RNA sequence: UUACAAAUAAGCGCUCUCAACUUAAUUUAUGAAUAAAAUCUAAAUAAAAUAUAUACGUACACCCUCUAACCUAGAGAAGGUUA
């Protein structure tokens, strides 16, 4: 009932429309990562391509400019709706009053004033279009405490002619004269489950239907983890936003229903006759 | 002081000067400095002595029309570039020849600038209590000037 | 630039100048008395 | 005199604020107004011992002055703690990042080196220029002269001031000027 | 009067007057012990 | 000055500086900040000490008058 | 032996409170330390710091 | 591709990597001291010009149910999930 109430924003109040100009910023999504297939393009070459699904993604809470940091304005969305059964009840508070079951993980997006959106608005995969670059962040797969051959890439020892007990050890900590060991130094510890971000991930296709977007290569995490996209912060892709949807996709107004599936113009779409290098 | 006027014919034209104030209090002093008893009481803070002898765009005179000895000369010299490095001199900014703005750049107020802050650099090892590396302030033309301290002025900061 | 513990003046149109914290003769018929403090 | 025991001793070590107005003062002069006040050594009833110190509002940090090049050849250095962690920046190019660093860390050195500095530095309250939130102002009790008399320029001098100045040459007839 | 609230200051005020109504000042002159009579 | 009659005992204006809003009691930790922000002190002086220390103190420390 | 040597650092901490506590009394009237104290011996007052 | 002749881990496999406010040697423009159609200026000025770096951005932010079970989270603890 409740994911039902929020699927018409246009006709729930929206708040002003504003146009996009030079410098805009807009929303990113919370995807899930399904997993990873072969894409090929209409050059025959073959690229790795990570799957990545909007599942109840909404915006939740805005915070202007002035109360969250001078420069620009933030705003929190959330994915992939969870139960409601092991929860703290300030979390429960906080989603009964907007309306909403909870979601699993919220992030923050520097948006500017122009592209702010109403809380309570679901955000969908067709927000980003085939051809736009992306940055992807999300917690890398943890492997738990580890040596420095394997944390840091350390050579380590030989394994024969005469070695005692030494073959992946650390070598020496530091030079003697300072007396102490440098803060920072290399060391064995935990790996993994941090934060990373790739950047510069082409989008190659959207799938309207299940909300599916085709970034190209790898991203940070395990199949089945939340993940955070947004438009590329690159030099070279300053200026994207131009012909996107500005604030973001409506399919609500339906000006014109989208296809199932929305290709990249390279991209050698599958049904069509083979690839002849004529 | 005659002004050059154009039109090609071209004619200067004298007009009339300012005159100074008459009877100095000390006449038969060579320099006007010491014809009102000024050798060693002017410093880069009296813009009311120095402006007299610049030009307009703050250069200064020469010797031959100012009349003052070399020694007050360089006095003047030195203290007016003090005086314009301290924004004292509003009035006497350069000329901006053509399509030239000024450089925007916020102002830092700084006094008793030996240096042009340009060609100055750091003191990255600045030294012990007795190899102390010193940070030069005012200037050493001026080290005759009437001091109403203790003792000398500190000019090595 | 050759840069020298004393600086002179080598030919006639050779001029002296003070740039940049340091003096420099500077000639324009002969590039090499060019010199640095 | 005649007053309740209580009140008579909330009087006596209560804490004022003062304020200085940095424009056109050199930061040092600055200081050791601040530092007397922020110790509470303008007291006669100042002890190390007592916390007597006051508050000390310092505002147009911003256009505060050097003598000499001193913006040019005062340099401070931090260092991260990491190899290669090691920075000098002169004085410019830290009060281009940070207007207000300049005079806390003035301030800082002329305190006593001792755990009650750091509780004296909150006492202090730097504003890069004029505007002061309401509460502090409310709080002001009074203003501290300027340590540095600041030199007119010029265009601030009247006409009578001038006029008041001999001329001490006459410029001849016959030049360009 | 001093005081840590402007009521607590004023309350001060009033036991100041009072003090120097009826003439027990902490200035006032001290008592007198020294007469044999 | 004229008093400011509109609108007081000092612990009222003391409770309005420490407004008890967020999980209701606060920990030691954001406490103390608010204690110390509202005193112009540091954190380091509002936490406790161990108990060799407390049996140390006085229990009548001298008074003059 | 640290009481013992206390007990004369404690005579001479005692007059630098005295000198301190002088000077913020008498630059509250305008009047540095030396010019407070040389000129009332000037005036034959022996008051002592204390 | 090599293993666990496990649902995974690895490389020998695959993907992604960027901006510079401010500055040195040096080179130009206007221009006095120095009568010039001089002079890049530890004169007033306008610029261009290494390597640096953090002004400037990304990431992080949430406020905390936990018998217990499970987990691509993990030495323990912590952390995540529960139609
Ligand atoms: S002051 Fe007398 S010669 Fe110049
Ligand atoms: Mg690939
Ligand atoms: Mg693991
Ligand atoms: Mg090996
Ligand atoms: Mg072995
Ligand atoms: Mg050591
Ligand atoms: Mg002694
Ligand atoms: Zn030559």
């Amino acid at each position: 009932t409740q994911l039902t109430s929020k699927l018409n924003p246009l006709k729930d109040e929206p708040w002003p429309l504003h146009p996009w100009e030079p410098g805009s910023f807009r929303v990113g999504l919370i995807a899930l990562k399904l997993g990873m297939m072969p894409l090929w393009t209409k050059d025959g070459q073959k690229h790795a391509v990570t799957l990545l699904q909007v599942q109840d993604c909404h915006v939740l809470k805005y915070t202007p400019k002035e109360d969250h940091n001078g420069k620009i304005a933030a705003l929190t969305v959330g994915g992939k709706t969870v139960s409601r059964f092991y929860k703290p009840d300030s979390r429960l508070e906080f989603y009964r009053d907007l309306g909403l079951p909870p979601k699993q993980i919220h992030k923050i997006f520097h948006v500017t004033d122009n592209a702010v959106i109403k809380p309570g608005t679901p955000l969908y995969a067709a927000h980003f279009r085939p051809g736009q670059y992306v940055d992807v962040t999300a917690k890398t797969i943890g492997k738990g405490f580890q040596g420095v051959m394997k944390r840091w890439g350390f050579k380590g020892q030989p394994a024969s002619h005469g070695q005692t007990k030494t073959h992946r050890r650390p070598g020496a900590i530091s030079t003697g004269d300072i007396a102490r060991v440098w803060p920072g130094t290399k060391m064995p510890g935990r790996m993994g489950n941090q934060n990373r971000t790739v950047y510069g991930l082409k989008v190659w296709r959207v799938n309207t239907k299940h909300n599916i977007i085709y970034v190209n290569g790898s991203v940070p995490g395990h199949k089945n983890c939340l993940v955070k996209i947004k438009d590329s912060t690159l030099p070279a892709y300053k200026d994207s936003c131009k012909n996107l949807p500005f604030p973001t996709y409506f399919p609500d107004g339906d000006e014109e229903e989208l296809p199932e599936d929305l290709f990249d113009e390279s991209v050698w779409q599958p049904s069509e006759p083979s690839i002849t290098f004529a | 002081l005659r002004e050059v006027v154009k039109i090609t014919v071209i004619e200067g034209r004298i007009t009339e000067t300012p005159k100074a104030t008459p009877d100095p209090p000390n006449p038969s002093g060579q320099c006007p400095i010491c014809r009102w008893n000024l050798k060693h009481k002017y410093t880069y803070e009296d813009v009311l002595l120095l402006s007299q002898f610049i030009r307009p765009y703050g250069g200064m005179l020469p010797r031959r029309v100012t009349g003052l000895c070399r020694e007050e000369h360089r006095k003047i010299e030195e203290c007016v570039k003090m005086a314009h490095r301290a924004g004292l001199l509003p009035n006497h900014r350069p000329q901006l020849p053509e399509g030239c703005l000024p450089k925007d750049k916020p102002k830092l107020n700084r006094y008793l600038t030996r240096w042009a802050p340009k060609s100055v650099k750091p003191i990255y090892k600045k030294g012990h209590r007795w190899n102390k590396v010193g940070m030069a302030v005012g200037s050493p033309l001026l080290k005759d000037n009437v001091c109403y301290s203790r003792r000398p002025l500190k000019m090595m900061h | 630039f050759k840069t020298k513990g004393v600086i002179k003046k080598r030919c006639k149109d050779c001029y002296k100048v003070k740039r940049r914290g340091r003096w420099f003769i500077l000639c324009k018929t002969n590039p090499k008395h060019k010199q640095r403090q | 005199s005649s007053f309740s025991r209580a009140p008579q001793q909330w009087a006596t070590f209560a804490r004022m604020w003062y304020l200085l107005d940095g424009k056109m003062q050199p930061p040092g002069k600055l200081a050791v107004i601040a530092s007397n006040k922020l110790q509470g050594l303008n007291k006669p009833v100042y002890h190390q011992l007592s916390d007597c110190g006051d508050h000390v509002v310092i505002i147009n940090t911003r256009h505060i002055a050097f003598s000499g090049n001193k913006w040019e050849q005062k340099v401070y250095s931090s260092h991260t703690g990491y190899p290669g962690g090691f920075r000098q920046v002169t004085a410019a190019q830290l009060h281009r990042k940070d207007p207000v660093a300049i005079v806390k860390l003035a301030i800082y050195g002329m305190l006593p080196k001792n755990l009650h500095r750091r509780t004296m530095m909150q006492r202090l309250h730097l504003f890069p220029d004029e505007d002061i939130p309401e509460d502090i102002l409310k709080n002001l009790v009074e203003e501290l002269p300027q340590p540095r008399r600041v030199p007119k320029r010029l265009d601030e001098y009247t006409q009578e001031e001038i006029e008041a100045f001999p001329r001490v040459w006459t410029p001849p007839d016959d030049f360009r000027m | 009067g001093p005081g840590e609230t402007v009521l607590v200051a004023e309350e001060e005020a009033a036991r100041v007057a009072l003090r120097k109504l009826y003439g027990f000042t902490e200035n006032r002159r001290p008592w007198d012990y020294s007469k044999p009579k | 000055k004229p008093i400011p009659q509109p609108d007081e005992t000092h612990e009222q204006i003391l409770k309005a500086k420490l407004e008890v809003r967020k999980s209701k009691q606060l920990e030691q930790g954001p406490m103390i900040e608010q204690l110390s922000k509202v005193f112009y002190t540091t954190k380091h002086r509002w936490y406790p000490h161990g108990q060799y220390h407390n049996r140390r103190k006085k229990l009548n420390p001298p008074r003059d008058r | 032996v640290k009481c013992t040597k206390a007990r004369r650092l404690k005579k001479r901490n005692l007059r630098t409170l005295w000198i301190n506590r002088i000077t913020a009394a008498s630059q509250e009237h305008g009047l540095k330390y030396p010019a407070f104290i040389v000129n009332l011996i000037k005036c034959q007052v022996e008051l002592n710091r204390k």
